[PDB]
């Protein structure tokens, strides 16, 4: 249920629907698509938790 | 109760004031009310106090 | 000594380019017709790397 | 094996990952995983986890 | 040396300073009785 | 300061670095006069023997 | 369970002897007429080695 | 700036001498006929003390 990935490589957002990610940051996963494209909620310090799409091959998952 | 939490995955803090901890760790909560709504919380572990993403730990009552 | 500051996030589209995060400081080295500058990135910890970037992702600073 | 031990003499840890504790302290054992068979053990006390020389404690009882 | 543009430090251990400030190199440096780090380009 | 020889830190709070490294000095003259200085390199801060630099 | 703590630095003068640094803990095994004890050294990382040392370089600890 | 590193443990046989533990760094000051050097010991916490030691208990480091 609580599925959580970590940013492995830098990704600047190519649209208004997408997150823009810096290596290290943690993402709570919400949806996954056919493309290789996931929706997630970004846990980054300071900024309010924003919710958007990103290419999945710029993150690594973490397992309990 | 409203006091401790168990860490589900291990975390390594980026800043100076972030709380590094290993997996399974029991952490004492100090603030979980509000810190600018950025899904971080604050707590003590191993005699170091800091902040950490609230996503990474699970609750445990009583 | 010409020096710009990163105004918006830019991920590098090639091996010749810098990859920038808002706040960071760049020493400028060359400027081109495209809208494309070469610079040396002053970022904490990493060795000073030297590359190209779209100039409309930075703001200059004047003495 | 055995869950707890009482500290016969007080100890002060040299490294960061060593466990400082006072005399008489009840400590919860976690590992006797011979590291390099150096005769330390690992345990929790006061919500700080670490390692300590196994020679300073005894199995708890009365 | 002398600071050409004013800077504000991000971390705890970075040196905030105003423009024109004289800083004693210890980068490395003290100013107003606070020691810290700063981009040498400034 | 530029590192003349490479160093590997013993403790947790010591600064490991390679040879030639540019390090930004953070302090000097400890409470105890020990010869170690403090600095940042590669986004890790720590202390190092001042005899290894410049 | 008799246990001493190193009070002063002692480098080993032979192959039969421990070499000690202040702070370290020794479990005592034998004591001799000379002022010379055998002990097992509890030091972090190294395997527990067992050897002789001048007793006036350690302090005992009592329960 | 000549700088050696301690290769083997040495306990001091007199008041004029350093006590050395493997790993420690020594700034070299004088070198003698005996095989005996003066140096300043850079060790963490203690004030930098200055004394004599057998040279065959250290290794030099070259730039």
């Amino acid at each position: 249920k609580p599925e959580i990935a970590q940013v492995i490589a830098s990704y600047t957002a190519t649209g208004p629907e997408q997150l823009t990610l810096a290596p290290g940051q943690l993402i709570l996963i919400r949806k996954k698509n056919p493309g290789g494209w996931w929706e997630g909620e970004l846990q980054a310090r300071g900024k309010k938790r924003q919710i958007g799409w990103f290419p999945a091959n710029y993150v690594k998952l973490l397992s309990p | 109760s409203v006091c401790f939490v168990k860490a589900l995955y291990d975390y390594e803090g980026q800043t100076d004031d972030e709380l590094s901890f290993p997996e399974g760790a029991i952490i004492r909560i100090l603030n979980k009310e509000n810190q600018d709504d950025d899904g971080f919380w604050e707590g003590e572990f191993n005699g170091r106090i800091g902040v950490f993403p609230s996503v990474l730990v699970e609750e445990l009552s009583a």
